[PDB]
């Protein structure tokens, strides 16, 4: 509506901008009952998919991995390295950025001073082991995963991921020219 | 001009714009709606008259004889409404009607009347409204709320392209009847118009015409336009039709009118036009396109040359040449504006006749059945155009009329084919882009049924099963001495009307939580139900808050949650029109005058004017004040000016409900927070001592007596007796009927249970000898102060955080209030103990109870019932039952310690009724009803003892009034005929019979009036026979059951941690601490604060209206402050006057307007003394106090205007830094306590099919594991956990007894097996025919 | 079964039987009558309806209905849908030593405790206190100390604070949305009938003090107990499992 | 069809 | 089966029209098949006949006296002791159906609410053996043959 609501809650709204604010109101209550309903939805297929799924080895010594670097969307960079990398574990050694020598030998967990060093190194290509290049068969490997994220620590065997990862996507459902160089 | 009950408290009134329009009677809708449903009609119209007349009279087949409709009438109810409610019975009143049966002659042609018997006979019984909305169904009170449905008529609509992804709009019209099928035709994404019945499958709609007797050539003329052609080879044109792009331009007056390729244009049509241009000549190629509209044929030998709606061709138009015909005509279809829609669906159309489209009709109707002439015929011409099974009722009929465009707004409620061909037509211009379809959610499509209309149709729905009844009766037998009554039973009618009125979705047991919940319960909009949509299939467009609900549906008050939207609450104003469309009050506007007539106008009606607002400042002469007022048109808002509107809104408060403007400040506060404010403040719970709001907005004494709770004046006089129980009223000479005696008297309702087991009770608020008018209040209901409704109580409240004890919506209250008992409830419940009879033997009630030390019968009295009075407590026992037993199969080792002890078996059991764990009252009242056949214990003669005392009481004191009406009637009416002037008392009332005077006008009539008197002597003695037997006789319990006996505790519950309080602002929280009084914050005064609210609950909601109510609370205090100390060191009455009349005009230029120069010192007095706890004020709706008052009312007590004062710590003394905000705030008691809401368990009671505990706190049952749970304990590694809630602790049968005795013997340790429910799994799915086996 | 009044309740199954065994019956007498086949092919094809609505109701064209007016429940229906079997009764059973009320802030707590009322945990904690009773001698059998814990005397009050000492209880609230939402905690007795919640663990349930309830569990084995204090402690669950981040921010 | 009734009646 | 019972039993000798010896049978055969078939609880055909009969003077009553027959005035009206009639109206109606959507609330049903009450509670178990433990302690506290002898008896 083209006309604004040019008055604010410490004056009154008038009888005729109310009426407006009860439109917005009205819609808002609705459209958030729907998002519970179709969230738990969601969330229920998905533990249905991945329930089986548990860490039933330690490594399964495969090379093969998955090259983590910051995603850049045009203009800035929403998320560096450190973010999308920490807690992994490395497939490849971290040559340094000369390629001279290694900096992270391989199969090294990725904590906090380690991605320090990679920070102070410059480095924005690492090479890390995913879950889904996983040679196991019926189950997962402890190195593969990465760590537990909610202990610190390289995940134990037996830990259910499947439904952690549901869980973990699921609950928070309900919440949801020209060119221009900046530097020199 | 104040009332006496409004110069006790005169409620101080910030409004500023003026009222023209009081509030209606708030629950008129519910007491019309069903006054016009019993009611004698003589032109029946309305009600039962309306159902009678249309099903009687039933003519038997072949006319041998026919039954008559004469009148009907309703009998007195039985039992009045309080006899209802304690018997446990119906409110209902027998319905009796004349029925005339005629036996004709099969002998002479017509016209024979062998025999009339006219008699009256009983169908059913219809429960009865009582005087406040409600219906007293199985001794509780129920709501039937107005149900919102779809209007009757036709209604045009498109899928809006969203069926399709072509990006086309597929356009259907649909007609509802009142009662039928639904005939709708659609168009099909291929442009091909299709009908359906009865949402089944489609057909051409061309069918439809055929089985009407229409042929093909009647059908292109009704539908489509002619091209006429002459033979050489010249069309005939008229201009217009070339409206365009012509294979060949022109050929007219020879020379040239327009060249070929070019496209026409406006001009050439108006050259053409001109000219006056008719006939032309065009290639005959030209015509190889065309439709020809009629049959050919040839003369020679009668061939069809060619048939209608068939393409013509070169050699077609050679035959017909050679034929001689040289008129041809062709249909003509453009493009945009007119399509041939029609042509294909008759192309698509297999069948050719009416036989062919009724047989298709009869199969595609009820397939399987061959077709049959007969059958299709009755089949097609039974579905619609017949009364009986098929209504368009008169607001069908009027809506159907005014959307095709008619001056009639009547007519037979059945359709024809005029009606299936307009609505056709209406289609296609729809189509073609003519028209606009219609808005669904328009409140001038969806109507209002309430309880009356839903009554009668449910009765019709009865009647017609007794039609249908006597028919088949009269079919045989036909025999003579045959009254109307054998053909005639009650079971069917008053099985429907129980049906409905008992168990039916939109009949619902009354709220009563508090007088704001009863009113709101009734005068409630309901979209679901019957003949309403449901919930699941309902998506956010009726949902919605359309333009159309300003005035008439409140845009707040609705729930949140799976049906918000579906149901809604009537607006203040609002009152539904004779058709039942809502409508709403505009005071009409001449040409610049704001008269004083309103006018009430209906959706529909409202479209087509410029209304101004309500805050549209005014002239005192009524002239509008700008030069551009902002007013809303059709469906917008603008500024339009002064000289062209022509109604204004009537008030402020119009477009919210009762609910939502109670409220003040509602402008200040989110609609979010407004909605929650409404849905919390109608769940309050009526306090021990009512209070009345310091900050209202003066819609409370409207709420409080429109209400039923208060008692009200029903005529004027001065208040001869009160007592805690009745209050007698002594009328005025001007209105006493001179046949009365004079008095009224009103019984106030004691101590009694509602619905939510709250407490009712009515308290006097007159004195002795204190003159009343008609409509003042004498009595306070629940949650009333001196008649206005009174919710909450008045706390001191304080915004500041305190050590986390208020950390998300929690609440840090005081010990003063809680050692003040402001917040303390009384809740009353029964508990009923029945004693029935087994096949062992009948249970009996009795003190003498095995394995009872004698400890626990000490409130038994010796009838085994507890004394009245008493106090108990959980695991007392009430009432002493015992039941009769077996022999119980001693065990080898409980017979050894018999032997030893020699200790005996009991051979009955210890069923008797105790008081449910956890709680302690005291016993109220006790009520016993034994069977017709019982002996009727010594309890149960004590009570029918003291109830008949308190009988033959009051009827004596009844009768004593008539008496002494009488004797002043003989007085008045014989105050001439004989001399005697001091004898007026010499003589005894049984000799003032015989009084007199000058012998005068006034002397008829001694024997009428002695015969009289004698009369009602008799009546009363007949009176009191009927109420002794009325007590004494036995009940009509359930089949089985013996007796019967209930008791009435009454519990006092105070205020606790986990208990949930709010504002009216849907502010709410849980108590979390009660702090000792002197760890409270305290001002420099010494006064401690009630409670501390957080002020992080404010920023993040936008609901600051509480802020300025506690500004505003304090200023009223203030005020009170300072009377209550002019009147504690007793300044005389012109200091408090002037104080007084200083506090009543402040503010600019209010309308309310207070002389206290016209009250006597003690009616100021008085005053002065109900307005020491604070001066009551009004702030309406959205015309209220604006903060420059709130400063000005401050700064004329002595608080600071900031609202803000410095505060010091309880525990240290240390003053907080940057001072805070204290005031007073109305602070409610939702009815969610602690109390009802804890509940734990260990063991008890299992399922019977799949052995899992119960659930619910009222069956002890346990609490649901679900599917969320278990994924949350594999999300850790807990799997002993979830393997021991799984079989141990659910359904492991032998698991779980081997789990109890480990833990009593110390020992952790589980040994599970396997659930009892996947045993009834596998059984199941093998009790199919599967084989599922558990292999080793 | 009977139900008070001398009126019964019955499954829908026996219903479906009856007329299966009717029809059928009907048949063998038929075929004794050597009828016209005209009415024994009406009976068979009868009986197969019958057989139809038992097995599945409501697939084979219309449904059977009730003395009501809603259609009877056959052996399918049973077994699915959410009201079924296997969702309603394999995963989802309801659960002894369980109870429920309403939370409050406690903000004196440290973060491994929750306040647990006195009249609750009396029931909840039943069998360990008469083990403790009868072990100790204040009772002589099982029934005195069912009299002494329903009487409530003062040695009760001793005992269940003997219990409940290092005994984690389970709380839990309605939407479970991740793990978060089920976490152990030790028990301390309160008066009143409100749990009291630590404030820092509220944003890990989605909790407020304007009317939530909860659900508290007590775990009986001894490997559940380990489990609710190694694995499940409010104290180990300080990092979201989601991301790395701190779950236990103040608010 | 589907109705053993609308059978039997045919 | 009713017709087919009439027509081997129908004679052309009496000369009346088959529909009128027909009609008679068909109607026998489906009244007693409504009293056999149409109850759970089987009712035999004399009590259902008796209930009927009450039924129809119940229904005249209804209609000429007023307000409604009392089992006192029913069996004045009828012909009998007046016990019999109470045990009439006593013979139970068709049983609830267990699925009847009583819960109105997560779609909860009659069934749902009915209790197991065969079972033992798990006190009185442990009760029942801490008697077992008690009578054992007892008897091994005397000598052998009157220890023996009692626990034979
Ligand atoms: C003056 C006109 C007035 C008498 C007309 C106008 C609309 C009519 C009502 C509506 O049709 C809706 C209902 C239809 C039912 O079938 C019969 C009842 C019902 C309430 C009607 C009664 C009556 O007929 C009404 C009030
Ligand atoms: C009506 C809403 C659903 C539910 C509350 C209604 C629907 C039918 C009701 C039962 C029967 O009517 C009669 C039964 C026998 C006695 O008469 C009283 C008990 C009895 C089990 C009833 C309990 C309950 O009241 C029922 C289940
Ligand atoms: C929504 C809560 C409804 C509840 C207040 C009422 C309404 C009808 C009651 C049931 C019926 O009487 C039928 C049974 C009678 C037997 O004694 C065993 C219990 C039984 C299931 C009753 C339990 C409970 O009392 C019910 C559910
Ligand atoms: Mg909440
Ligand atoms: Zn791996």
């Amino acid at each position: 509506i083209e006309t604004p609501i040019t008055a604010n809650f410490r004056e009154g709204l008038n009888v005729l901008q109310y009426f407006i604010s009860t439109h917005g109101a009205r819609k808002g209550l609705a459209d958030t009952a729907l998002k519970t309903a179709n969230s738990g939805y969601l969330t229920r297929r998905l533990v249905d998919v991945a329930q089986d799924l548990v860490v039933t080895e330690d490594d399964c010594g495969t090379h093969e991995g998955i090259m983590m670097t910051p995603v850049i969307e045009g203009g800035d960079v929403k998320e560096p390295l450190r973010d999308r990398v920490l807690g992994r574990v490395t497939a490849e050694d971290v040559l340094k950025p000369g390629t001279a020598d290694i900096l992270v030998p391989r199969n090294t967990l990725l904590h906090e001073q380690w991605c320090d060093l990679l920070e102070e190194n410059s480095v924005d290509a690492v090479k890390v082991r995913s879950v889904v290049s996983c040679d196991t068969d019926f189950g997962v490997c402890a190195h593969c995963y990465g760590r537990d994220l909610a202990r610190g620590h390289i995940i134990n065997k037996g830990e259910a991921i499947g439904v952690i990862a549901a869980q973990s996507i699921g609950e928070p459902g309900t919440q949801l020219s020209s060119i221009q160089v900046k530097n020199k | 001009v104040y009332s006496y009950t409004e110069k006790k408290r005169i409620r101080k009134d910030f409004g500023k714009r003026p009222q023209v329009l009081d509030v209606p009677y708030l629950l008129s809708i519910q007491l019309d709606s069903f006054q016009k449903f019993i009611e004698q009609d003589p032109e029946g119209q309305y009600g039962l008259e309306a159902a009678f007349r249309s099903v009687f009279p039933i003519q038997s087949y072949s006319g041998n004889s026919e039954l008559q409709y004469v009148s009907y009438r309703l009998g007195e109810p039985v039992f009045d409404v309080q006899e209802c409610q304690i018997r446990g019975v119906t409110y209902s009143a027998p319905l009796r009607v004349k029925l005339r049966l005629v036996i004709y002659e099969r002998e002479a042609p017509e016209g024979t009347v062998k025999d009339i018997k006219e008699q009256e006979v009983y169908m059913g019984e219809i429960p009865l409204m009582t005087d406040n909305g409600t219906f007293v169904i199985n001794g509780t009170e129920r709501v039937i709320v107005s149900q919102l449905h779809r209007s009757p008529g036709v209604f045009f609509d498109s899928d809006k392209g969203k069926t399709h992804s072509s990006g086309k709009v597929l356009y259907n019209a649909r007609i509802i009847p009142y009662r039928g099928s639904w005939l709708d035709f659609e168009f099909d994404p291929k442009d091909n118009l299709f009908v359906r019945i009865d949402r089944r499958r489609k057909l051409p709609a061309t069918i439809i015409l055929r089985a009407l007797n229409y042929t093909t050539e009647q059908i292109l003329d009704l539908f489509f336009e002619k091209v006429i052609f002459e033979i050489k080879l010249q069309m005939e044109l008229v201009p217009e039709r070339l409206r365009g792009t012509a294979s060949f331009d022109i050929e007219a007056n020879g020379k040239v009118y327009v060249e070929k390729g070019r496209r026409i244009t406006a001009r050439h049509i108006r050259q053409l036009e001109k000219d006056d241009v008719k006939l032309i000549e065009v290639p005959v190629e030209y015509i190889a396109g065309k439709v020809v509209a009629k049959d050919y044929i040839d003369e020679s030998t009668g061939e069809l040359i060619c048939a209608a709606n068939m393409e013509l061709s070169l050699d077609l138009l050679a035959k017909l040449s050679q034929s001689g015909h040289k008129r041809i005509e062709t249909l003509f279809t453009n493009d945009l504006d007119h399509g041939p829609y029609i042509s294909e669906t008759l192309r698509v159309d297999p069948t050719n006749d009416r036989l062919s489209a009724l047989v298709e009709i009869y199969r595609m109707m009820r397939p399987g059945e061959p077709p049959t002439r007969e059958a299709a015929e009755s089949l097609f011409e039974n579905l619609f155009f017949s009364e009986d099974r098929y209504d368009l009722s008169a607001v069908g009929r009027m809506k159907f009329n005014r959307s095709l465009l008619r001056e009639e707004i009547e007519g037979s409620g059945i359709l024809s084919k005029d009606d299936i061909i307009d609505v056709m037509k209406k289609l296609i211009d729809i189509r073609n882009g003519k028209g606009e379809v219609d808005d669904i959610d328009h409140l001038g499509n969806r109507r209002i049924r309430s309880v009356g209309e839903m009554a009668e149709n449910q009765f019709r729905v009865g009647l017609v099963r007794v039609e249908r009844a006597v028919k088949e009766r009269l079919s045989l037998g036909d025999l003579d001495t045959l009254m109307p009554q054998d053909m005639i039973n009650a079971k069917p009618i008053s099985a429907a009307v129980k049906e409905f009125f008992g168990s039916s979705q939109l009949s619902q047991f009354m709220d009563q939580n508090n007088p704001l919940s009863e009113i709101t319960h009734k005068r409630r909009i309901s979209a679901l139900g019957p003949g309403g949509l449901t919930r699941e299939r309902a998506g956010f467009e009726v949902r919605d808050v359309h333009p159309t609900h300003y005035g008439r549906v409140c845009p707040i008050e609705t729930p949140e949650g799976p049906n918000i939207g579906l149901i809604n609450s009537l607006s203040v104003y609002a009152q539904t029109n004779e058709y039942g469309f809502l409508e709403t009050p505009y005071r009409k506007v001449t040409d610049g005058v704001v008269t004083d007539e309103i006018h009430y106008l209906s959706a529909i009606e409202e479209g087509n004017y410029v209304i101004a607002q309500a805050n549209s400042n005014l002239d005192e002469e009524g002239h509008f004040v700008e030069d551009l007022v902002t007013c809303r048109s059709k469906g917008e808002s603008s500024l339009f000016s002064r000289d062209q509107v022509d109604y204004m809104d009537v008030s402020t408060q119009q477009v919210v409900s009762v609910g939502a403007s109670l409220i003040p400040f509602l402008e200040h506060d989110d609609a979010n927070r407004a909605l929650m404010g409404a849905n919390m403040q109608r769940q309050a719970v009526p306090t021990l001592r009512a209070d009345k709001p310091l900050v209202g907005t003066g819609m409370e004494r409207a709420v409080a007596v429109d209400s039923g709770v208060t008692a009200v004046a029903k005529r004027g006089g001065v208040v001869q007796y009160v007592d805690a129980s009745r209050i007698v009223i002594k009328v005025n000479e001007d209105e006493m009927y001179p046949g009365e005696a004079g008095i009224d008297i009103y019984n106030l309702t004691k101590y009694t249970r509602s619905n939510q087991n709250t407490c009712i009770n009515q308290m006097p608020c007159v004195s002795l000898g204190e003159p009343v008018e008609r409509g003042d209040v004498l009595a306070d209901g629940p949650s009333t102060d001196l008649g206005e409704l009174a919710l909450g109580q008045n706390m001191r409240v304080a915004f500041m955080p305190w050590n986390g004890y208020n950390f998300e919506d929690s609440i840090l209250v005081s010990e003063r209030v809680v050692q003040e008992d402001r917040f303390t409830t009384i809740h009353i419940q029964e508990l009923a103990c029945v004693s029935r009879d087994t096949k062992l033997g009948p249970e009996e009630i009795t003190a003498d109870i095995p394995n009872v030390g004698e400890a626990a019968l000490s409130k038994l009295d010796e009838s085994g019932i507890v004394y009245i009075g008493a106090e108990v407590t959980g695991g007392d026992i009430l009432v002493g039952k015992v039941t009769p037993k077996g022999e119980t199969q001693l065990t080898p080792e409980e017979k050894l310690l018999r032997a030893i002890f020699g200790e005996k078996a009991s051979d009955v059991k210890d069923s008797s009724l105790r008081v449910p764990n956890g709680v302690s009252g005291t016993v109220i009242d006790v009520q016993v009803f034994t069977r017709d056949g019982v002996e009727k214990d010594k309890r149960a003669l004590e009570i029918e003892e003291m109830q008949l005392k308190q009988a033959k009481k009051d009827l004596s004191e009844e009768l004593q009034i008539l008496e002494a009406g009488l004797f002043s009637r003989i007085r008045a009416v014989l105050v001439a005929g004989g001399v005697e002037a001091e004898k007026l008392d010499k003589l005894p009332r049984d000799r003032w019979l015989e009084l007199g005077l000058t012998d005068e006008e006034k002397q008829n009539q001694l024997e009428q009036l002695a015969e009289q008197y004698d009369e009602l002597k008799h009546e009363f003695e007949k009176k009191l026979e009927a109420k002794r037997r009325k007590i004494t006789q036995g009940d009509d319990l359930a089949p089985g059951v013996l007796k019967i006996v209930k008791v009435y505790l009454a519990v006092k519950r105070r205020i606790q941690p986990g208990d949930k309080m709010a504002g009216r602002h849907g502010n709410k929280g849980v108590i979390s601490k009660i702090n000792p009084i002197e760890d409270m914050p305290y001002d420099e005064n010494g006064t401690p604060v009630d409670i501390v609210l957080n002020p992080l609950g404010v920023p993040s909601r936008m609901n600051i209206g509480q802020i300025l109510e506690t500004h505003l609370g304090m200023a009223a205090k203030g005020i009170g402050d300072k009377i209550n100390a002019m009147l504690k060191q007793q300044q005389e009455v012109a200091k408090l006057r002037e104080f007084i009349q200083r506090a009543y005009d402040l503010g600019a230029d209010v309308r309310q307007k207070v002389d206290l120069s016209t009250f006597s010192d003690e009616e100021v007095m008085r005053l002065a003394e109900n307005l020491r706890k604070g001066m009551p004020i009004a702030t309406p709706v959205f015309d209220g106090a604006k903060e420059a008052e709130i400063k000005e009312l401050l700064k004329l007590g002595d608080l600071p205007t900031s609202g803000q004062i410095r505060l010091y710590d309880g525990r240290t003394g240390e003053q907080f830094e940057r001072p805070v905000t204290v005031g007073y705030m109305y602070m409610l008691k939702l009815n969610h306590l602690v109390d009802d809401k804890m509940h734990a368990r260990s063991t008890g009671s299992y399922s019977l099919v799949t052995q899992q505990p119960l659930g619910g706190k009222a069956q002890f049952g346990g609490q649901r594991f679900g599917e969320m749970e278990v994924w949350a304990l594999e999300a850790y590694g807990a799997a002993y956990t979830l393997q021991e809630m799984l079989t141990v602790k659910s359904d492991d049968v032998n698991g779980r007894t081997k789990m109890y005795k480990n833990i009593v013997d110390g020992n952790h340790q589980m040994e599970p097996g396997m659930p009892e429910s996947f045993n009834v799994l596998l059984k199941e799915i093998r009790s199919l025919g599967i084989n599922i086996e558990l292999e080793d | 079964v009977p139900l008070d009044g001398g009126r019964f309740a019955t499954s829908d199954l026996n219903d479906l039987y009856r007329r299966v065994i009717n029809r059928n019956n009907r048949l063998k007498r038929l075929l004794d009558l050597a009828a016209p086949d005209i009415i024994v092919r009406n009976e068979k094809r009868m009986l197969q309806e019958a057989v139809d609505a038992l097995l599945d109701n409501g697939r084979r064209g219309r449904a059977i209905t009730g003395s009501n007016k809603r259609p009877l429940k056959s052996l399918a229906d049973m077994i699915k849908g959410k009201q079924g079997r296997f969702r309603q009764n394999l995963l989802g059973k309801r659960v002894d030593y369980s109870g429920r009320s309403v939370i409050t802030v406690g903000p004196y707590l440290r973060l491994h405790q929750c306040g647990l009322p006195k009249k609750m945990a009396l029931e909840l904690f039943k069998p360990f206190i008469y083990g403790k009773l009868e072990l100790r001698g204040l009772a002589t059998t099982i029934k005195a100390a069912k009299k002494m814990v329903e009487r409530e005397e003062a040695v009760v009050w001793d005992i269940l604070d003997e219990v409940i000492r290092e005994h984690p209880v389970l709380l839990n609230r309605a939407p479970t949305l991740h793990r978060l939402g089920i976490q152990a905690f030790e028990p301390v007795l309160i008066e009143g009938k409100a749990i009291q919640l630590h404030p820092l663990v509220c944003a890990a349930y989605n909790a407020d003090f304007d009317g939530d309830q909860m659900a508290v569990h007590v775990p009986l084995t001894l490997e559940a107990q380990l489990e609710a204090r190694a694995l499940m402690m409010s104290t180990n669950n300080i990092l979201s499992p989601a991301n790395g981040e701190p779950i236990i921010v103040p608010s | 069809t589907t109705d053993p009734v609308r059978m039997y009646m045919r | 089966i009713g017709l087919m019972k009439a027509v081997d039993k129908f004679e052309y000798r009496r000369g009346y029209k088959f529909s009128t010896y027909a009609t008679w049978w068909i109607r026998q055969a489906i009244t007693r098949s409504i009293a056999d078939q149409a109850r759970t609880i089987r009712i035999p055909v004399h009590m259902i006949e008796t209930i009927n009969k009450l039924n129809r003077i119940s229904r005249q009553m209804l209609q000429e006296m007023g307000r409604e027959p009392t089992p006192e005035e029913l069996a004045e009206r009828m012909l009998m002791p007046e016990d019999k009639i109470r045990k009439v109206l006593k013979i139970a109606k068709e049983p609830i159906s267990m699925e009847t959507p009583i819960g109105d609330d997560e779609d909860s049903h009659l069934g749902d609410f009915i209790e197991d009450t065969t079972l033992e509670l798990p006190l009185d178990s442990a009760t029942t053996e801490s008697l077992r433990a008690a009578t054992h302690d007892v008897l091994a506290g005397l000598t052998a043959r009157e220890a023996k002898v009692l626990r034979m008896r």
